[PDB]
């Protein structure tokens, strides 16, 4: 439904806080 | 120290492809009966969502990418210790296979997923499902993580500073050269992966032992 | 669906379809049913779309969520393309056959060469059952039944699973014998040599003699089985046979007539009106019951008392009228309101979005007794805009 | 080094080696599968298209591209002999998946009617003739002459079984026209196609022979471009400006 | 046709950037996205609807239609005329959008070209 | 300008302010085209497309 | 049976199928002629339609 | 085709001006214009008129008839049938400016591919 700014922002941001 | 780490390529790779996976799904269940007719209301909550939603999303994901890597760039680089240099280019290669797999996603599986879709309506919109993961996410996605390792390299390596690399050049902005309807590739990874390896040969005169 | 966003202009001028029916709504997976109808190919044919001299009928469908077991046009079975020539009628079937439980919007359609796809009226047809009982059959000239569903698929794979996995054991092969970053600087440095030479070589000399014994070996074996094959059949089919009955555009004694002079259409959205000149052509005393333009449906309550089995959608129950039986012989100028909220959400009111501002279509008229005459009505039409 | 140790060396180098072939290998396939795709399309999506004279032309002659410029790589730079191979297996994979998780997965057309071409065969012969003489022209020649020749037969035994007849409503069918006819696409008009049809000017019986040869010569000019693309490609320029 | 508009991105796009690359890409996609609407103002007033005859017309086929060209039949053309794979509605913005695309090719080869008309070699022979 | 570029590095040339007044340029720009466009839709605000 | 320099006509009747195949451009375009090996006897003149 | 002729012109125009250049241009525009006279004394005995059967041919056209080859109907040619654009009169003339003109490109080209087939170069790998 909003696995469009849901899956994306985690992908996005587990992604950031692992730097 | 190790000079091999790979922890960052495993998360990016589950990242990526889990990610990949949830949307196959995802349109396996709404492709059907969401996606067939782009005048339904059913189009705007389950695919229209997806590509207002997800250009935005890139568009910041790829400007504060570079950004970062920027602002975190090695001011000091020429100073870098050879082990440390085996160990940034170890990185890059990371990057590359990461890359390597957003390139499968986004020009194997999701562009030929549109020529099966191609026979199965006759499409309302330019937006059609197929295309909302093709064109919007799949190809963004890589041509994001593709600049990032390009800045990657020009942020650590020295070699990859001062330059731009032709081959790696062709690698980020080839794909901004994506069009269809209605020979010029990227496989300059060719190039790329050479002079990684120009580099590693370097970073050794005793090697008699290969 | 779909063709609500075609412009109105080429869905008006160039298939009109007609007597568009669907026999069964409602199937289990392997019951046929037939979608059936007629199309007159309209006289102005528009630039924009090659000749329909080549052409190809379809079930327009979202996959094969029904199986086409045959299908006829012309008065001839039609696997292959077809020519429909401009100001004819033509009679057209498909049969179809249960595949995937659902309910889908399954529509007449044909396709033009230089054209792209035209899309008739559609219906929804429901299909229940199980995907895994469907089957087809097939009968094979040597007297032996397929079942397509399921046909040829392992002898597929048999071939090409073996040949990507030996494919891939000759990769592993030489990457693992003297590898990348070794090879790299062996090249690099010196010479290879160090990298390749015979027995690297030999090793190759055997792989492709194997090779080239299993592609032998694979193709004289599969001349055993499969001794006599064809090659695909292609290519357009004889004329076809126009509708002659009885009727019916252009064709007997009995005629009617009906030259466009002039229409508004507001914008937006909802209205039609039209100048139409008249003349009967017939011997019998003739009233307009019906305008029908891009699949859609306008009938005159005054003639169609009550009232067709036809999609939704579609069908709409308001192009009046004034009722008064054009007489045998006479020739008179009548003023048609089509009005229905159809006309808007079929989007034929985005007229006015296009390079040809322009209806077409036909008119059905019809005598006290049942018979049916048809005309051709098309031309010029203004839009008035709020 | 700047190792640590020889087990750190070797263990750097044996990994490495794996991170560059699975790059490699998914990065080729990209690019491969969107060009051979856009062009060879078609033929290679569907059964129905699979004839005697237009598919095994464009095919083997749009599909030595990537071979070449992956031989011009991997044998220049390694003296690795499996260039060819190495695009081929992608393409095939590439495809594969595809048509297995897509075309049927999805979309339900069955596997008879959306199988690729079957190339592996031809790439052998394309990387060994290049292993057992270390020529580029001699492999542009003759390499490239037995990749075209190849195709069809590697092809037969996938694609026979469709070549039987049948009659259906008093006319001959293929089951490769049937199943096409059965399983509506719905934007696939017979007429679209680009199949042989017939011509006044074929004398035999020689259709298959006479367009494998034609392919074979036409690839050799393709194959002689594309190395050299393989070769620009494989760059390590630096350009100082942008 | 009115140009300074997308000329005017181009340059700026370049200032911003001291990169043809980034130009090449964006500066050419704005180029191609505003050529359309810096047209608009001096365009629409002819694409007011006129009735002719029974026939609609715009001001601007009528102005084609008056003022007598000896070479000029209407079919020499070359202007939208209709397709049945076109859905919406969406004419312009499509337009617009490939112009963007292609001008981007165009505008590498073109920047080369002026790379090498740029050229300051000597021959000696003739 | 030719001598600076040809000498040493430009930058003596151009860097902001002059990337600014470029940047404001720009915006005034798209500020024009906007309004005209939005303008000459208040005038005309039905059009057809040429009939062909 | 001729010598050199004497005449013959061959001459005919053809129907054009009605079901032309599509592999064959349409026969509004056409040339008739006598095969025959190069010039061993010389058209003096032919006709078709009605018509030289 | 009779050529020796402009052949000629060509070879002195190189000779007087040790130019290729000027050779490309004016060389090889005679090369054109000269075509067509160094032709028209074979030629022009085969474009005496006949009428046969009501019908104007020339010897040309009645040796192409006479003397059957079987692969050459009428139609396959690719010569002049007309144009409403012609005016006059200029058929041969404009011919011969045209060839002349494109052959200078021609010859430009040509040169180059001249020089590059005169390479002395060895390449060490193949
Ligand atoms: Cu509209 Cu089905
Ligand atoms: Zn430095
Ligand atoms: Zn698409
Ligand atoms: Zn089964």
């Amino acid at each position: 439904a909003a696995a469009a700014a849901a899956a994306a922002a985690a992908a996005a941001a587990a992604a950031a806080a692992a730097a | 120290e190790s000079v091999v780490d790979l922890r960052g390529m495993w998360i990016g790779l589950a990242v990526l492809n889990v990610f990949y996976l949830i949307v196959r799904i995802y349109e396996q269940v709404f492709g059907w009966r969401a996606g067939l007719d782009s005048f339904a209301p059913e189009f705007q909550t389950y695919w229209m969502s997806i590509l207002w939603t997800e250009i935005p999303l890139e568009l910041v994901s790829g400007l504060g990418l570079a950004g970062y890597l920027w602002k975190t760039r090695d001011r000091n680089v020429d100073a870098v210790a050879p082990r440390e240099e085996m160990r940034r280019l170890v990185v890059l290669v990371q990057w590359l296979v990461v890359y390597g797999i957003a390139i499968y996603w986004g020009a194997s599986f999701f562009t030929e997923q549109d020529g099966a879709w191609h026979m199965t309506v006759i499409r309302d919109t330019d937006f059609t499902p197929s295309h909302i993961i093709e064109f919007y996410m799949s190809y963004p996605i890589y041509s994001v993580i593709a600049v990032g390792a390009f800045f990657y390299a020009k942020t650590r390596i020295p070699y990859f500073a001062h330059g731009y690399s032709l081959a790696f050049l062709i690698v980020a902005i080839g794909p901004f050269m994506i069009i269809p309807n209605v020979g010029w590739m990227a496989l300059g990874v060719f190039g790329v992966v050479l002079q990684i390896l120009g580099r590693i040969h370097a970073l050794i005169g005793k090697e008699g032992v290969a | 669906h779909g063709e609500k966003s075609q412009q109105a202009f080429l869905r008006m001028r160039t298939l009109n379809w007609y007597d568009v029916q669907w026999s069964k709504t409602t199937v289990n997976v392997n019951e046929e049913m037939i979608l059936s109808g007629k199309v007159h190919v309209f006289s102005a044919w528009p630039q924009a779309v090659a000749n329909p001299r080549v052409s190809f009928l379809n079930a327009g469908e979202p996959g094969p969520v029904l199986v086409r077991t045959a299908q006829f046009i012309g008065e001839q079975f039609a696997p292959r393309s077809v020519s429909l020539e401009i100001g004819k009628d033509y009679a057209f079937s498909i049969n179809l056959r249960g595949r995937r439980a659902g309910r889908w919007h399954v529509h007449a359609q044909i396709n033009v060469e230089g054209g792209g796809p035209i899309i008739g009226p559609g219906q929804w047809i429901e299909i229940k059952g199980d995907m895994k009982d469907f089957t087809d059959p097939v009968t094979l000239l040597d007297g032996s039944t397929v079942d397509l569903e399921n046909y040829g698929i392992s002898r597929i794979y048999a071939w090409h699973l073996p040949w990507l996995a030996v494919g891939a054991a000759w990769i592993l092969f030489w990457f693992i014998r003297k590898g990348i970053i070794a090879s790299y600087v062996r090249v690099a440095e010196g010479r290879p040599d160090d990298v390749i030479g015979d027995d690297d070589r030999r090793i190759g000399a055997i792989v492709l003699a194997l090779t080239i014994l299993a592609t032998i070996v694979g193709y004289a074996v599969t001349n055993s089985t499969f001794p006599r094959t064809i090659p695909l059949q292609a290519g357009l089919q004889k004329p076809l046979t126009p509708i002659e009955t009885e009727g019916t555009v252009g064709v007997g004694k009995e005629q009617v007539t009906t030259e466009l002079n002039g229409g508004v259409y507001k914008v937006p959205g909802r209205e039609l009106t039209i100048n139409v000149k008249v003349k009967n052509g017939t011997s019998q005393p003739v009233r307009l019951g019906e305008y029908t333009a891009a699949g859609l449906r306008f009938l005159n309550p005054t003639v169609f008392t009550q009232k067709p089995d036809f999609p939704d959608y579609l069908l709409a129950d308001r192009g009046l009228s004034n009722d008064d039986v054009i007489a045998p012989g006479e020739s008179k100028e009548i003023v048609v309101k089509i009005q229905d909220a159809r006309w808007d959400i079929e989007r034929l009111s985005d007229l006015a979005y296009d390079t040809d501002s322009q209806v077409g279509g036909l008119l059905f008229f019809f005598t006290p007794d049942g018979k049916r005459f048809a005309a051709e009505i098309g031309g010029p039409v203004i839009p008035k805009f709020v | 080094g700047p190792f640590n140790s020889v087990a750190e060396a070797a263990g750097c180098v044996a990994t490495t080696d794996w991170m560059l072939l699975v790059l490699l290998f998914f990065a080729v396939l990209g690019g491969y599968h969107v060009h051979f795709m856009l062009t060879a399309g078609d033929w290679d999506f569907w059964v129905d298209w699979k004839d005697r004279r237009m598919w095994p032309t464009v095919l083997p002659i749009l599909g030595v591209t990537f071979c070449a410029a992956s031989q011009a790589f991997w044998w220049v730079n390694f003296r690795l002999p499996f260039g060819a191979v190495f695009a081929v297996l992608g393409l095939m994979i590439g495809e594969w998946i595809n048509r297995y998780v897509n075309f049927w997965g999805w979309t339900y057309f069955p596997i008879s009617l959306v199988f690729p071409s079957a190339m592996i065969v031809p790439a052998i012969w394309l990387d060994v003739i290049l292993l057992l003489s270390g020529s580029y022209v001699i492999t542009a020649v003759v390499g490239s002459l037995g990749w075209g020749l190849l195709f069809y037969p590697n092809n037969w035994p996938a694609i026979a079984a469709f070549h039987q007849a049948t009659e259906q409503h008093g006319q001959l069918m293929t089951l490769a026209d049937l199943i096409g006819l059965h399983f509506v696409r719905t934007s696939m008009p017979e007429y679209i196609r680009m199949v042989e049809r017939g011509t006044l000017r074929t004398f035999g019986k020689d259709v298959v022979p006479v367009a494998a040869f034609f392919s074979g010569f036409v690839s050799m000019m393709v194959y002689f471009l594309w190395w050299f693309m393989g070769r620009w490609y494989s760059t390590t320029k630096r350009i100082e400006q942008i």
